[PDB]
């Protein structure tokens, strides 16, 4: 579940407008639940409002172990009732073993990011190289693992907001003690369900985050007018 | 003299009021003439009675997806209009 | 409320009781507190447990909380069942509003109010959002109505139907305060419909004209353009989008950026259709039919026919009118039969509202006087019946000739002035009232001072009414 | 002016044909059709009140009985050699026509003139001094001597 | 005091119109009232509203 306040609503509407103006791929999870619902909604709306001039490309990358109804074909399927989202125009589902396995798609996702980041396409203004931006807004282990796999790789261009769960704990501080102090002050109801043997691991994750502060940027609260997403990216 | 030149004054005042509304009332009345001359399948006039016999021929014998597409189109400018209202 | 919430939250027994916290913050108006520390963590949302609190926020006028609930997710059409609508229109519906609805259905009846009287009779004993919108808009809620209006699909139709309902309910004379608020809310939604459709037109023309013609699968049983007409919302039609739609529908196949004199010049010379003088944008027989199909030229042909009919009527009536009908009288009866066929066609394709317009009434009356002149006219070898038939045709010619003023209301130049002409009746009647009073007073006084005991009625009304009437044109009674 | 002339022509044609049809019978002369249909209802705009409708102020010394001399035809007579036309159908007809044209239709033109003068006056000075360009550029362009000698030049 | 703006407001005008029609309600049309005026025993019908 996800809270859709009109500020983040405006930000992601502006984001999908920028992705239509530039002709960009948007990589995402692709399930029916939460933010990807709203991304599929705004993709469908910008598709239905113009119906031409570079119809946009959204790739959902899922795990295949959380999908309830699965059809093995060669023959189009009819998926109905994690549930996949209706409006993502491309889907890729990674093959692995049993059902209850989160964090499977992240390896192929980050390797695809790395390959397009080293892919050369000279018909641009970036000196080729197809520039790549990662966005984080919310919370979870998947967010932090994705940000560190990005910033470990070249061209991460990690952008966060000033509202969320981990976007607040990264936005506020830009050693171990201050990481502990922020993580207990912005997440009150998550620390109780966590052993400290991986909380120190999270401290190591965030210390690997803050190594390259030139590869990370933030959207602030005073900066709340129009075209702030372009001014960030 | 008095009673006719009073009528002149009242006519002048009524023309002074109703003129900025007169164009609106005329182009509101335009709907009815367009919808009586665009409704029927009408040939020119003195032959129309022959076509009336064609309707006698009638008495001699006798969810939609693009709608949802254009309503979904309408919703986008509704959202843009609400954005504009709150932008003012 | 904040003190009670601090006392309710820190009991260390009901920290799992988010429902009690939400109902406590609903009974008070704490929107910001419920946004900040209920819906923040994304920890436990069920999205279907929000129904009784939804019903309470509806019946207690909490528009910001239902905005928050739809912001966090609830399906209206899943929620809004017939039991909910009967509980709203049966229990939560006011009783003074129902009396004003009775008075409005008795004294100001209409199609849409008959429809909403039928549906409110349905639910006090399938488009759910529209019925909830009617419930909220009748009650003059003014702020829950906007929240549900933002969720609807047929938004322009909803705004025009609401403006029509409220402009009808603003005419009920008792409880003038409720009439005032319903009038203000009517003006707000007709402004809203105009300002939405001007955006829908200013982005795309074709899909806006797609919007104008849809009936929303019996919303109220009518159309967006029809609802704008039936409410006399002339500002919605005086805007350039609907006027551009109407002008493009009026010229037909011919483009609008051609001059009119080329069009009427090609009208008079019939085989001239095959030349590069007119533009058919908006092989050769398609040019022929696309010229002779358009409303513009069938109207112009029809008025040329009507002028030729008036000339034939005048010739027959003044210069060739004998005891037996000659050839142009029979041609005249044929043309009147053609006009009668058109009028019975229009009475068939309209029905009972055909008798609403006064022009159709005097139209049928003129046809009746024509056939009465025929049945007086055929009794030959009787000079009195023949003369009476000709007098009947003369007064009928007055009626037929004065119809031409109503014909030429379509013009860009004469049209607005002919429409302006019917706003003068109150000034003309005030003039005739004062002139009749002065005329009667002077006429009876002069007839009484001069003469003595006139016994003839004709020479009473020539000397009391007629000669002081002529003294209006500068006669000075002698 | 053209709106006035349209309404006045429609009323004038209607009254003229109705009066000529009620009074007389089968006029065959075109000049005395257009004198009695168009011309006399036209003069009734200047306050004339068309005459031969009263049947008491009508004499038979201005007729022809058949078109032989200048004068109009008589009203068509009875078998008792009386005028056939009803006064109660021609006196209120002339009264309605005379009200409608001599008073309503002229005082409407006064109102429309007053409204047009009320609009165009703040633009009138601009349009005049825009037109001033053309007269200055036709009287400053040529090398012009005074007029009756110009042909020598 | 000839304070005509105090009487040209809708409250006093509503008071005066309700006092002028008397027992008949104001949201009935006038032609029904004068039609019932000319035909005197027509008072016993459902044409006028006495609210
Ligand atoms: O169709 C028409 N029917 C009659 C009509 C037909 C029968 C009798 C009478 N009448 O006596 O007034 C009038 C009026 C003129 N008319 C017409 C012609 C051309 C353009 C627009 C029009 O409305
Ligand atoms: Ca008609």
């Amino acid at each position: 579940n996800f809270a859709l306040k009109p500020r983040m609503r405006k930000i992601f509407s502006r984001l999908i407008y920028i992705a239509q103006s530039k002709g960009a791929w948007i990589l995402t999870g692709g399930t029916h639940y939460g933010l990807m619902k709203y991304i599929g909604e705004v993709v469908r709306d910008n598709t239905i409002s113009r119906n031409s001039e570079e119809n946009i490309v959204a790739i959902g990358i899922a795990a295949w172990g959380m999908v309830s109804n699965r059809d093995t074909l060669i023959d189009e399927g009819h998926f109905s009732a994690y549930i996949l989202d209706n409006n993502h125009t491309h889907l890729l589902l990674v093959d692995n073993g049993c059902h209850g396995h989160p964090t499977v798609e992240a390896k192929l996702r980050n390797q695809l990011e790395k390959y397009i980041s080293e892919r050369t396409s000279q018909d641009s203004n970036y000196g080729g190289k197809i520039p790549i931006v990662c966005f984080a807004q919310g919370g979870g282990r998947e967010t932090l693992k994705a940000i560190n796999t990005s910033v470990k790789s070249k061209i991460p261009c990690v952008v966060v907001e000033g509202s969320g769960q981990i976007a607040d704990v990264i936005a506020s501080l830009v050693t171990s003690s201050m990481v502990k102090e922020k993580l207990v002050r912005f997440l009150p109801r998550t620390v109780s369900r966590l052993p400290e043997e991986e909380i120190e691991s999270w401290i190591k994750w965030l210390k690997e985050i803050l190594e390259s502060s030139h590869l990370l940027t933030v959207i602030k609260m005073e900066e709340a007018g129009d075209e702030i997403v372009s001014n960030a990216i | 003299i008095l009673l006719v030149n009073l009528l002149v004054a009242m006519f002048g005042y009524t023309v002074g009021i109703v003129q900025e509304n007169n164009d609106q009332v005329w182009k509101f009345q335009r709907y009815f003439l367009v919808q009586e001359y665009c409704n029927r399948l009408n040939i020119p006039f003195p032959f129309v009675v022959f076509a009336y016999f064609y309707m006698v021929v009638k008495k001699c014998f006798k969810f939609r997806n693009e709608d949802n597409e254009t309503l979904a189109w309408e919703g986008v400018m509704k959202e843009n209009y609400l954005v504009k209202i709150n932008t003012k | 409320s904040y003190a009670l919430y601090k006392a309710f939250s820190t009991n260390e027994q009901d920290k799992d009781n988010w429902n009690g916290q939400l109902k406590l913050l609903l009974e008070w108006n704490q929107l910001d507190l419920a946004s900040d520390e209920i819906f923040t963590n994304d920890r436990r949302w069920e999205s279907a447990d929000l129904q009784e609190v939804m019903f309470t926020a509806l019946i207690k006028d909490r528009p910001k909380f239902v905005r928050l609930f739809l912001e966090n997710g609830l399906n209206l059409q899943k929620f809004l069942t017939n039991e909910v609508l009967t509980e709203l229109f049966s229990t939560h519906f006011s009783t003074l509003v129902y009396r004003n609805l009775q008075i409005a259905k008795n004294s100001y009846n209409d199609a849409l109010l008959t429809f909403v009287w039928k549906l409110v009779a349905n639910f006090r004993r399938r488009h759910p959002l529209q019925a909830l919108f009617i419930w909220a808009i009748l009650q003059n809620k003014k702020e829950l109505s906007k929240v549900i209006w933002e969720q609807t699909k047929g938004c322009t139709l909803a705004a025009l139907g609401a403006s029509k309902l409220l402009k009808t309910l603003a005419k009920v004379k008792n409880d003038i305060n409720a009439a005032g608020e319903s009038e203000e809310l009517a003006n707000e939604y007709e402004t809203r419909a105009v300002e939405l459709f001007t955006e829908c037109y200013s982005n795309d023309e074709d899909l806006a004209e797609q919007l104008l013609v849809y009936s929303c699968e019996a919303w109220g049983g009518s159309n967006c353009l029809e609802l704008a007409v039936e409410a006399t919302d002339q500002h919605f039609i005086a805007q350039p989008g609907v006027q551009n739609f109407l002008s493009k529908q009026w010229y037909g196949e011919i483009s609008r950026d051609t001059k009119n004199w080329k069009i009427i010049l090609c009208l008079f010379i019939i085989p001239l259709v095959g030349c590069g003088l007119v533009s058919f944008r908006k092989k050769l027989l398609w040019y022929y039919v696309a010229f002779f199909t358009s409303p513009f030229v069938v109207f112009s042909w029809n008025v040329v026919f009507y002028i030729a009919f008036l000339l034939l009527f005048a010739y027959v009536l003044l210069m060739d009118f004998h005891s037996v009908p000659h050839t142009p009288e029979l041609i005249l009866y044929a043309l009147v039969f053609v006009l009668f066929c058109d009028e019975v066609r229009q009475w068939y394709m309209n029905g009972v509202n055909y008798f609403t317009d006064l022009w159709n009434v005097m139209d049928t009356l003129g046809l009746f006087y024509f056939i009465a002149g025929i049945v007086f006219r055929l009794h030959s070898s009787n000079k009195s019946s023949l003369y009476s038939g000709r007098v009947i045709f003369c007064l009928d010619y007055i009626i037929f000739t004065l119809r031409l003023i109503h014909i030429f209301t379509v013009s860009r130049n004469l049209g607005p002035k002919i429409i302006m002409l019917q706003r003068m009746l109150i000034d003309v009647f005030f003039f005739l009232f004062l002139f009749a009073v002065w005329m009667v007073a002077f006429g009876v006084a002069r007839q009484g001072i001069l003469r003595q005991n006139e016994q003839r009625w004709r020479w009473i009304f020539r000397s009391v009414i007629y000669e002081p009437y002529l003294a209006m044109f500068g006669q000075v009674p002698s | 002016v053209f709106f006035f002339l349209f309404l006045f022509a429609v009323w004038m044609v209607a009254f003229g044909v109705a009066r000529q049809g009620i009074l007389r019978q089968n006029e065959q002369r075109w000049r005395w059709i257009f004198r009695s249909v168009i011309y006399e209802p036209y003069l009734a705009m200047f306050g004339q009140v068309p005459s031969d409708v009263d049947s008491t102020t009508y004499d038979f010394s201005h007729c022809t009985f058949s078109g032989n001399e200048s004068k109009p035809l008589c009203v068509e007579l009875d078998e008792h050699n009386l005028p056939r036309f009803p006064e109660w159908i021609t006196i209120p007809l002339v009264c309605i026509y005379m009200l409608s044209t001599n008073i309503l239709l002229v005082n409407l033109l006064v109102a429309m003139f007053g409204y047009t003068v009320g609009i165009v006056q703040e633009n009138n000075d601009q349009v005049w001094k825009f037109q001033r360009y053309f007269l200055v550029q036709e009287y400053c362009n040529r090398l012009n001597i005074p007029f009756p000698f110009v042909v020598f030049a």
